[PDB]
């Protein structure tokens, strides 16, 4: 509906599933990275501790951490260790925004199934590579 | 003298004036910021924080390692009694630069002066100095810069006993015999001593 499909976002699909250990014992993530075109509706998740924006003070610095709530009809997947795949990534405000949960309404009613996820702010780290 | 820590707090507060107050901020009269813990007045007056960077001052406790009583002697007709006391004494600076300027009044409080002046107004001997962390705490916003430190002293505290009294004269008896329990002693002796 309109509602549902007021915002439009990028979505990084790991496509290939083939992630595996090397012979040296670190991870290598799957290799084919695809990008996709997705709809949906993206607001603050006001919830107990959940830090929205929030600057943080510590002794290395300053830090900005930020989480939100996505309503879309899309079905989005995060890390299944029995399944062997790895989760998605948002692109807002043009930082990556990892899902972390997800609750299942689909198949429940007519014209107001989909799906809910939780996506927090990825941390901001240094690259490295394993790869065989 | 009597020992009271009361007394003891102002003298340090009043010689820090002069020791250190040349890094200190000051306040509306000109006065550097040196101030004792927990601040009030009137028994509900409650006393704001002063201008960074500032020193606060409060005693601890006090101990008697040294025995009971020192002495015990009679200075004018009341009784006296002398006894060895050590107080450890806690100073901290707010602010910014805390640890640069306790460094500094750690090294002035080992000069053979500044003792001597300690000395003239509470009339304590400063006995020993402990390390000087380097702390930080959050409060709200901004962490706060402060430096702690720990300056024992040692101090001997005489008191009068009023209920106390002294013997001026003596009343002595005294017999001699050949066996034990000579009913009849075979000798007396009388003797009474007055002080004059």
């Amino acid at each position: 509906m309109r509602l549902l499909n007021r915002h439009s976002f990028v979505v990084k699909r790991k496509v290939s599933e083939d992630g595996y250990y090397n012979d040296d014992g670190d991870w290598v993530a799957s290799q084919d990275i695809v990008e996709v075109n997705c709809k949906g509706n993206i607001q603050p998740y006001i919830k107990g501790s959940v830090k929205n924006g929030t600057q943080i003070a510590l002794p290395e610095g300053i830090r900005l951490t930020d989480t939100r709530i996505l309503y879309t009809t899309y079905k989005l997947r995060t890390s299944d260790d029995v399944e062997w795949n790895e989760s998605d990534i948002v692109m807002i405000d043009g930082h990556e925004y990892e899902v972390f949960m997800t609750m299942d309404w689909s198949q429940q009613l007519a014209h107001t199934s989909h799906y809910e996820y939780i996506i927090i702010r990825r941390d901001k780290m240094n690259a490295v590579r394993n790869s065989r | 003298m009597q020992l009271e820590t009361a007394e003891l707090e102002k003298g340090l507060v009043r010689t820090l004036v002069d020791v250190i107050g040349h890094r200190l901020a000051r306040d509306k009269n000109n006065r550097p910021n040196v101030i004792r813990a927990y601040p009030s007045d009137n028994s509900n007056d409650k006393g704001l924080k002063p201008d960074q960077p500032f020193i606060t001052v409060y005693c601890q406790d006090a101990a008697t390692p040294y025995g009971w009583v020192l002495d015990k002697f009679v200075e004018d007709d009341v009784v006296c009694y002398r006894i060895a006391f050590q107080i450890p004494v806690l100073i901290t600076v707010n602010g910014k630069g805390a640890h640069s300027i306790m460094l500094e009044l750690k090294q002035r409080l080992e000069m053979s002066s500044v003792r001597d002046l300690i000395l003239e107004e509470t009339g304590a001997t400063v006995l020993d100095t402990g390390a000087i962390p380097n702390d930080y705490t959050y409060l709200n916003t901004d962490f706060e810069n402060s430096a702690p430190l720990v300056v024992t002293l040692v101090k001997n505290s005489v008191l009068k006993d009023e209920r106390g009294s002294i013997i001026e004269r003596v009343i002595v008896d005294g017999e001699l015999v050949y066996e034990e329990g000579q009913e009849p002693p075979e000798y007396t002796i009388h003797l009474d001593v007055d002080s004059k």
